[PDB]
């Protein structure tokens, strides 16, 4: 299929940004002193 | 005859040098 | 636990043996080429021993299992 | 006969570095003449 | 720890850590094998790169010679 | 039968194995006759 | 805190979590294979194993499946060309789902084994340290091996209970599985036969079992324990990583040169069938028998099987492509299409001529062309004001015999050096360039990949073995050196023995 | 294409100031890694197993954070004890000079085959008896510069010589 | 569950941080032209 | 009652002018045989009947000339032992045939592994860390791959690096026109390291050298120091704080500096080493697709990338017919690349 | 695209620098 | 140009996946109790 080729990088990006953010904000609290 | 290793890798070095370095001395006057 | 190599080398025991033996083996080493046994030891081309006075091509070896034999071909076609 | 610093050290690395001197000025003199002179 | 059925079968077989023979032991016998071993590898190196060549073994894709 | 290159396979072998074995069998009698002194 | 490159040392001590992540590394590694396997399934094309089989696609774990007796697709086709076949569930595509199934069966107990670490079966009864005798756990593991081993060998290979490995003629023109019986003389070491491979899994299987009896019932010596600190997981790691680069160094190798596990029609022809022209001699081989037999020039090549020109050609042989040019061989050069038949060049006065081929150094080669006896006839001039052996000077042409041109004969001196170019790459191919886009670039094949990957992991792998096994026989200065080290025990003229206090 | 260009103009790998050169980046790069996993070797400990050892070193404290005597002892038996330095300012120093000079003569050799002072040329300097050359390696690296010359900058000579 | 004793805390330090993107963005640099091809 | 094997261990242990070791027995043979290989090849063989060359300073060639060469192409990848198959037991033969490359390759491949034992040997007597070893695992993968693994992808040893100054820059030569090596980014990688160790060495010996206390009262500063002394003999904290404003960023950290030193030629090396096992393959990174799109299009563009290219062509015409004589090249003058008048 | 890759890249190096000096961990006597 | 149109998700990619891991581990050691 003559799909967009942008698509790709889009969607990876799309995903792995946020994805990415959250993992650090997540694991920064973790390692937090309890 | 007491030979110490240090002797022993001194001469194998040593020898073989100064018969090498007569070879290419003699090597200086060959004509072709 | 050795004697330091200055001691050795600035005794005269020392250099009276090496007096001897550093010319003799000097000697023995030019004699190895002016004799020509290098040559012959190594299998060395002399001067004249390149090509053969008509051809002009390089004897290179092309078989692996018969090189010797054909090393020993192209040497018989020199002189 | 085996004791240390009867000939002096000066002495033999002079002698010692003419007889380089000699070996490798006879090498180079090799490099003009004979084998290897391009002549 | 916890015990299991399985860990209670399989118990004997992790029950001997640091438990050695006395001295030199098996060694030398090992060390034969390990001789064994180098010229096995070194028939099989030879044959691989015509080094070694036997009667009835043409190292090739062909079978002839 | 054994071709040219099996025996010279046999060569190679014995003259390495004469090769390790003279020269641990030196380093074994030098070792034997020069020992280290413990207190 | 533990730095970066040391987090996975909180395993060391914990036999439970290292088997699960051996769990883990084991389940990534087969679902690896399964999606790798439906990947290239959703991407092969089985139409043509003549002229566009898997190793001209970029496939590289397909050729794995075939070698072991895997050929079929459950959608009716064979790696062979066969139509009709049933494969039952094993299967190109049950292989895949198998190993995907097993993927998640070794993740869910990486899970239990990663929850329930503390296992009494991993703490030693007297200290209650956790604790694995290494010693007994390599003679189990050889032990199992070596089983492992011997029934691969006499019941896999040899089709007593299982389908054999693939086996060919020495050109790869008929290869299929089959049962293979052991080798037991000494043509079992020749690693072109195949019954040498059956010989080396029954004899090595065998010898696992004992020795792994051996292990599991001898403890070690004292003087090697201490030596090779078998108390110490690490020196496993050192001594693992050794003979696995070893073994690395061997597929790497086999590969490259070729056995009878590598075959051409799995994983393309060598470089070595290019260099000593091997197709080409067979080739002539036949032309020449076929004309002594009576047949006209145009019998005696059209006589050629396709196969057979096809490995004659040089965009087959896998030392002509980058490290950068990624993808299948049909990338490059194009989906071959068929033979254009055998081009015979012939100067004016009939004589004919041949094209100097192209050696496998060479990213661009001169057009040359000689006579018989290696004169140069023909060529085509870079400078043209001296040219002396222009094709248009010597009225070169060129005839085909067999394949889509046979009987044609062309004068047009652009189109004869249009198929002297294509000459240097040996017999000549008509190529689709279109459905791939094709970029004319040579490629390597899976030949080539493997070979690559493989030589170079098995030398960092070097690296590994070294670094694990100086940690296993320094772990005492790991950390550094004792800060009262004697001045007496590094200095000289105090000890008699380097390293010994008992020699001071 | 500088560097490929000035090969065939000069004979630059047959320079021997080149030649200093590399020994000087060579010898430098082994000096480096010696002299790093020397110091590293001998490290004393002031670490626990799960930390770096990096942080057994404060930045700023007095005392040295190695055993010399100990590298010294190592380094010596390695090859030879005097072939050691046990000085570490001597050692230091050598460690500038090494590459130092050799990259003052690499710069002295790009500096003086600007004025076409060139490599030594071996180019046929072995003959036969009847006067047929013997070629040499010094011949086989002549042929390669021959091919880039011919080739370079292409269309830009007119005449036979490319005399700068 | 019981706690594992064997865990441990991670460490990168900002230096280690500068060091390492340093690296990834040169090799990055360096290797793009190869990918981009 | 001790044991020949403990009698031997403190024989090979003893502290003496030149360390023995088990190690020993494995390096000192093959050191030896494999420098003497090279010095009666380079003093008295030819490379005739393997490569039309002279090679020696029997026959003429200086210290930059001679090398023990390469086998013939026809020997294959031949371990080429004298009482194989080839020579027979000939060591004349064996001479003229190249035996001596594989006799030095091999030999010199073992004399590395006894040296890098060599260093964990002392390291452990001693009681140091054997980082030295670690570091000399980049010279053996340098070694292995390019007079080894590279060879074993190619035809034969004939195209192996010979052992000679000369040899080594037509090496040098080979891979820039065949396999455009400068254009592989390990090769960049490698030159990094190199260049960026050397870089190292220079400035951490000048640092320290510039950053001396005064612990003595001659104008030559050498004298004081005392190897046993616990004082760092330079300041730290004043090299950092010249280089911080010098350049941005100083070393802080003694152990870190000392390591990154290390790490810096071993890793760069290491990366060498990959690529020419690419090589081995002819899995070069030879060309940019997309730059020989673009240019076979539109012949006005052009690029040093391009320009590279043709410098590549020119030195594969003119020097392949004498460089790979068993090929038998002969290339009409008409045919050779080359541009106007030259 | 290629080119906007490109300097991207050398831009979040240029960036690095800035960090790595001004913002540096400040080297610090104990 | 025509360049390989998986360079640029290539390229992404390799910054992207190591530059997060060690973010992730820069952020969670200052978050650490001091
Ligand atoms: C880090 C470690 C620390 C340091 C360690 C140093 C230790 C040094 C000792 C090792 C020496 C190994 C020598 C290997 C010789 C070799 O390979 O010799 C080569 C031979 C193969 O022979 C070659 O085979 C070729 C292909 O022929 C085949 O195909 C032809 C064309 O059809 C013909 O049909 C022919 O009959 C058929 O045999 C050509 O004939 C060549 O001329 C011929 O030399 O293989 C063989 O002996 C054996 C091949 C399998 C084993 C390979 C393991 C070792 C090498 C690993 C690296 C592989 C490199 C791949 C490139 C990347
Ligand atoms: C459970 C049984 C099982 C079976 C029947 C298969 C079957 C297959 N696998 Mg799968 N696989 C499995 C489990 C299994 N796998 C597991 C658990 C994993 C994760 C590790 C994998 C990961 C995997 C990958 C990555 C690949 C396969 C592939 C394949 C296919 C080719 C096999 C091959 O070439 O092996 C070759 C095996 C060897 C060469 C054996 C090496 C043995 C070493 C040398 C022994 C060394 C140590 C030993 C103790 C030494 C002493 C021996 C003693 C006897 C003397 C075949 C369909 C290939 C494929 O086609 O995928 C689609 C493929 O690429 N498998
Ligand atoms: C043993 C490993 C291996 C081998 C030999 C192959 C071989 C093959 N693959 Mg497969 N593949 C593999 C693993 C492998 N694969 C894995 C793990 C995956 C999952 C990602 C895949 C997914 C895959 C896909 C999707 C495709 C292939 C395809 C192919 C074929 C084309 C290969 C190619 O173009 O590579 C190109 C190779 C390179 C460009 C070399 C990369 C070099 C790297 C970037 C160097 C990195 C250096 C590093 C950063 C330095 C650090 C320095 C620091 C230490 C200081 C070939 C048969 C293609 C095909 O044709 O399928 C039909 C295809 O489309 N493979
Ligand atoms: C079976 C093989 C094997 C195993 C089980 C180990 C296991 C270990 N290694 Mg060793 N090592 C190996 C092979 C292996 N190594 C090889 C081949 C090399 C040379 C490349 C090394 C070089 C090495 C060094 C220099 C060090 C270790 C260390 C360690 C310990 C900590 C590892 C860690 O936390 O990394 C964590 C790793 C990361 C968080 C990221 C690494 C990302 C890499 C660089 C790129 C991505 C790889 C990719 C995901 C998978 C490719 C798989 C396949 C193609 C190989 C652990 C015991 C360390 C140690 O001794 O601690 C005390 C240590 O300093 N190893
Ligand atoms: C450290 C010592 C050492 C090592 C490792 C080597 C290694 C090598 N030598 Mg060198 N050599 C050495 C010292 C060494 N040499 C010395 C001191 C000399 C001067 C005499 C030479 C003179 C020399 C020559 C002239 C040549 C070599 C060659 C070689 C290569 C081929 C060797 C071979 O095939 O041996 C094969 C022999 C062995 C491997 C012996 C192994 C013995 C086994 C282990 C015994 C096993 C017994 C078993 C347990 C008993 C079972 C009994 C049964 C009934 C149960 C190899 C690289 C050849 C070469 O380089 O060609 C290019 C070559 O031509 N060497
Ligand atoms: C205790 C033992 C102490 C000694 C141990 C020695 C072991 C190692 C020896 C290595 C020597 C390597 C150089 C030999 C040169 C030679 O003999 O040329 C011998 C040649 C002979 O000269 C040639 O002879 C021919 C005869 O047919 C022709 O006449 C040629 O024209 C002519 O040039 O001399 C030269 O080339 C000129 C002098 C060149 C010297 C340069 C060496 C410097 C570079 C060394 C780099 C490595 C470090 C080695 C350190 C030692
Ligand atoms: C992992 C987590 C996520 C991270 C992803 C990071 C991606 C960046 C790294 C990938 C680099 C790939 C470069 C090529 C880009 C490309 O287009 O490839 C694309 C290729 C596929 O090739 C494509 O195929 C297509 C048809 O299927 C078309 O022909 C396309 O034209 C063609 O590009 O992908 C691969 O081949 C990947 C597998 C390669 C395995 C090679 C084995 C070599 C391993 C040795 C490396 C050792 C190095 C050690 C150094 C220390
Ligand atoms: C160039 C000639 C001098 C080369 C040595 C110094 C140059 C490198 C500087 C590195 C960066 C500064 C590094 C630095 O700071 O050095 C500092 C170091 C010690 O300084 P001191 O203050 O103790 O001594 C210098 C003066 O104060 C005099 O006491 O200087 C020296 O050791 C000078 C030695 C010169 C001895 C005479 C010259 C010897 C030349 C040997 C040439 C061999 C050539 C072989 C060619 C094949
Ligand atoms: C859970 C479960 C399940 C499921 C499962 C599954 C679905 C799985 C999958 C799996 C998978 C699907 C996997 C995959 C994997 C992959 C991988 C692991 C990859 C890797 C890669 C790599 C490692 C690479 C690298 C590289 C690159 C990237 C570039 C080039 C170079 C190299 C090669 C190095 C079931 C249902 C059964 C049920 C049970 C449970
Ligand atoms: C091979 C072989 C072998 C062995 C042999 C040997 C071991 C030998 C040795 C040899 C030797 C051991 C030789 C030596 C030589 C030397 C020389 C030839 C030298 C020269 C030198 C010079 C010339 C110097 C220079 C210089 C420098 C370098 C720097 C400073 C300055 C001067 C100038 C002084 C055997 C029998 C086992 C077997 C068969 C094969
Ligand atoms: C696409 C890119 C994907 C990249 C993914 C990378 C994943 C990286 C995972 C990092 C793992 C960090 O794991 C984290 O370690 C820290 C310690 O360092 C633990 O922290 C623990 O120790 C610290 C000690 O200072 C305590 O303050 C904390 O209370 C305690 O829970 C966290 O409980 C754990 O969650
Ligand atoms: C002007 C074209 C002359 C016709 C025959 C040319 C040689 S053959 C030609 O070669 C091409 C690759 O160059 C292939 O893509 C194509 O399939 C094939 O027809
Ligand atoms: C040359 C290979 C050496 C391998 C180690 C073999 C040790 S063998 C060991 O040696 C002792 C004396 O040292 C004897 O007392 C003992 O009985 C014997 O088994
Ligand atoms: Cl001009
Ligand atoms: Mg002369």
């Amino acid at each position: 299929m003559e799909v967009n080729q942008l698509g790709l990088i889009a969607t990876a990006l799309f995903v792995l940004v946020p994805s990415v953010f959250l993992i650090i904000l997540y694991v920064q609290t973790e390692s937090q002193q309890k | 005859p007491i030979f110490t290793v240090r002797w022993v890798a001194v001469h194998t070095l040593a020898v073989p040098t100064i018969f090498f370095l007569g070879a290419i001395a003699a090597m200086q006057f060959i004509q072709r | 636990g050795e004697r330091p190599f200055s001691d050795i080398i600035t005794s005269v025991r020392y250099w009276v043996i090496h007096s001897i033996t550093i010319p003799a083996l000097f000697i023995a080493g030019w004699l190895f080429v002016s004799t020509g046994l290098a040559y012959d030891v190594f299998g060395t081309p002399r001067p004249d021993s390149y090509y053969a006075q008509e051809q002009r091509s390089i004897p290179l070896v092309t078989d692996r299992f018969e090189a010797k034999q054909q090393v020993e071909t192209f040497l018989e076609q020199l002189k | 006969m085996s004791e240390g610093g009867r000939i002096p050290l000066w002495i033999v690395a002079t002698v010692a570095g003419m007889g380089v001197i000699v070996i490798v000025g006879l090498f180079f003199y090799g490099a003009y003449a004979g084998l290897g002179s391009s002549l | 720890a916890r015990r299991t059925w399985l860990g209670d079968i399989l118990r004997p077989l992790n029950s001997e850590y640091g438990k050695v023979a006395p001295g030199w032991g098996t060694t030398p016998l090992m060390a034969v094998f390990m001789g064994l071993f180098l010229v096995f590898l070194l028939i099989i190196l030879e044959i691989y790169n015509s080094t070694l060549i036997l009667d009835g073994v043409n190292v090739s894709w062909k079978a002839l010679g | 039968t054994i071709t040219p290159s099996l025996k010279g396979f046999f060569i190679g072998l014995l003259s390495g194995a004469v090769v390790l074995g003279l020269t641990f069998a030196v380093l074994i009698a030098i070792s034997q006759i020069d020992k280290v002194q413990r207190s | 805190g533990l730095p970066w490159y040391r987090v996975h040392t909180v395993l060391i001590n914990d036999p439970g979590r290292l088997i699960a992540a051996h769990l883990m590394h084991t389940a990534l590694v087969a679902g690896w294979a399964g999606s790798m396997a439906l990947y290239e399934l959703a991407t092969f094309d089985p139409s043509d194993p003549v002229l566009n089989p898997m190793w001209r696609q970029g496939m590289f774990v397909l050729p794995f499946m075939a070698r072991l007796g895997v050929t079929g697709s459950w959608s009716g086709w064979s790696i062979t060309g066969e139509t009709g076949i049933d494969p039952g569930f094993w299967s190109f595509e049950g292989v895949a789902l198998a190993h995907i199934v097993l993927s998640g069966l070794l993740f869910l107990a990486a899970c239990w084994h990663w929850v329930y670490w503390d296992l009494e079966l991993f703490r030693d009864p007297r200290t209650g340290e956790p604790a694995l005798d290494l010693p007994k756990m390599f003679g189990i593991h050889l032990f199992l091996a070596g089983l492992l081993c011997f029934g691969f060998g006499a019941f896999h290979l040899t089709g007593l209970f299982g389908p054999g490995m693939w086996v060919s003629d020495p050109y790869g023109l008929t290869g299929s599985v089959q049962p293979v019986a052991p080798e037991w003389g000494p043509d079992g070491f020749n690693p072109y036969n195949p019954g040498g491979v059956v010989a080396h899994h029954i004899a090595a299987g065998i010898v696992g079992i004992i020795a792994g009896l051996f292990h599991i019932l001898v403890r070690p010596p004292q003087r090697l324990y201490k030596a090779l600190r078998m108390g110490n997981i690490e020196t496993v790691l050192s001594s693992s990583i050794a003979a696995v680069f070893f073994a690395a160094f061997v597929v790497a190798g086999t590969m490259w040169y070729g056995s009878a596990t590598t075959p051409i029609e799995l994983f393309g022809p060598t470089r070595y069938q290019w260099d000593s022209s091997y197709f080409q001699q067979e080739i002539n081989r036949r032309v020449q028998a076929s004309l002594a037999s009576g047949a006209t020039l145009e019998e005696a090549w059209s006589a050629i099987p396709e196969k057979l020109a096809f490995y004659d050609y040089i965009g087959n042989n896998p030392a002509k492509g980058g490290l950068f040019r990624t993808g299948p061989m049909n990338k490059g050069d194009g989906i071959a299409q068929a033979w254009k038949g055998h081009a015979v060049f012939r100067n004016k006065e009939g004589e004919e001529l041949f094209v100097r081929r192209m050696p496998a150094f060479f990213e661009s080669f001169p057009v040359i062309l000689t006579d018989k006896n290696g004169v140069v006839k023909a060529d085509i001039p870079f400078r043209r004001a001296e040219s002396k052996y222009s094709f248009e000077q010597q009225g070169v042409t060129v005839s085909f015999y067999g394949g889509e041109l046979n009987g044609q004969t062309f004068t047009d001196p652009p189109t004869v050096k249009s198929y002297a170019r294509k000459a240097i790459f040996g017999e000549i191919f008509e190529f689709d360039t279109e459905t791939l886009n094709s970029d004319g670039i040579f490629r390597t094949s899976p030949r080539g990949w493997f070979t690559f990957a493989h030589a170079v992991f098995a030398l960092l792998f070097f690296f590994g073995h070294i670094w694990h096994g100086a940690r296993t026989l320094f772990r005492d200065v790991f950390s550094g050196i004792d800060p009262e080290l004697s001045p007496e025990q590094v200095e000289w003229g105090f000890y008699q023995k380097v390293g010994d206090v008992t020699t001071r | 294409n500088f560097m490929i260009v000035f090969q065939a103009e000069h004979n630059i790998l047959m320079h021997p100031f080149h030649m200093l050169g590399v020994a000087g980046v060579f010898g430098g790069a082994l000096f480096a890694a010696m002299h790093g996993s020397l110091v590293t070797s001998s490290l004393i400990r002031e670490t626990t197993e799960t930390e770096s050892t990096n942080y057994g070193y404060k930045f700023g404290q007095e005392e040295e954070t190695y055993n010399i005597v100990a590298a010294h002892g190592y380094f010596g038996r390695l090859i030879f004890q005097y072939a050691s330095f046990n000085n570490s300012r001597s050692l230091h120093f050598f460690l500038a000079a090494w590459p130092v000079v050799g990259i003052w003569f690499a710069a002295l050799g790009i500096s003086t085959m600007a004025f076409n002072l060139n490599g030594f040329n071996f180019n046929h300097s072995v003959v036969d008896a009847q006067g047929n050359v013997i070629n040499t390696w010094a011949d086989i690296i002549n042929r390669a510069n021959i091919g880039i010359e011919v080739m370079h900058e292409r269309n830009a000579h007119n005449f036979p010589l490319d005399l700068a | 569950m019981e706690p594992n004793p064997n865990r441990q805390p991670v460490e990168l330090n900002r230096t280690s941080l500068y060091l390492g993107l340093l690296l990834i963005l040169v090799l990055a640099l360096l290797f793009s032209s190869y990918f981009f091809n | 009652e001790r044991g020949w094997f403990d009698i031997l261990d403190d024989w090979l242990k003893r502290d003496r002018f030149v360390f023995v070791g088990w190690s020993g027995i494995l390096l000192f043979p093959c050191a030896y045989l494999a420098l003497g290989g090279w010095l009666t090849g380079t003093t008295f063989v030819t490379s005739w009947y393997t490569h039309g060359l002279a090679s020696s300073y029997l026959e003429g060639c200086n210290f930059l000339t001679v090398a023990v060469s390469t086998p013939a192409n026809s020997m294959g990848h031949s371990l080429l032992l004298l009482w194989g198959p080839e020579a027979q037991g000939d060591f004349t033969r064996w001479c003229q045939l190249g035996g001596l490359w594989t006799f030095i390759a091999l030999h010199g491949a073992f004399g590395l592994i006894g040296f890098m034992l060599r260093q964990f040997e002392i390291a452990r007597l001693v009681g140091v860390r054997p980082y030295n070893a670690i570091a000399f695992s980049a010279p053996i993968a340098v070694f292995v791959s390019v007079f080894l693994i590279y060879p074993l992808g190619q035809s034969s040893w004939f195209f192996a690096p010979s052992f000679g100054v000369a040899a080594i820059f037509r090496f040098l030569l080979f891979f820039q026109g065949f396999h455009n090596w400068t254009l592989n980014p390990f090769h960049m990688m490698g030159v990094a390291g190199v260049l960026g160790g050397a870089l190292l060495c220079a400035i951490h010996g000048a640092t320290v050298e510039n950053t001396l206390f005064q612990d003595g009262e001659g104008a030559s500063t050498f004298r004081a120091f005392n190897p046993t002394q616990a004082e760092e003999t330079y300041s730290m904290v004043t090299a950092n704080r010249f280089w911080s404003q010098i350049f941005g960023i100083a070393f802080s950290n003694k152990r870190w500096l000392h390591f990154f030193m290390l790490f810096v030629p071993v890793t760069g090396l290491w990366m060498s080493a990959i690529g020419v096992v690419g090589l081995a393959l002819n899995l070069r990174s030879y060309d940019f697709i997309s730059q020989e799109i673009r240019a076979a299009e539109d012949p006005e563009f052009e690029t040093f990338y391009t320009k590279n290219l043709l410098l590549n062509e020119g030195i594969r015409a003119w020097m392949a017919p004498q460089d790979q004589p068993h090929e038998n090249f002969v290339f009409p003058e008409e045919v050779l690349p080359r541009g106007n008048a030259l | 695209m290629e080119t906007i890759t490109y300097v991207f890249i050398f831009a979040c190096i240029i960036a690095l620098f800035f960090f790595a000096i001004f913002f540096r961990e400040p080297p610090r006597i104990t």
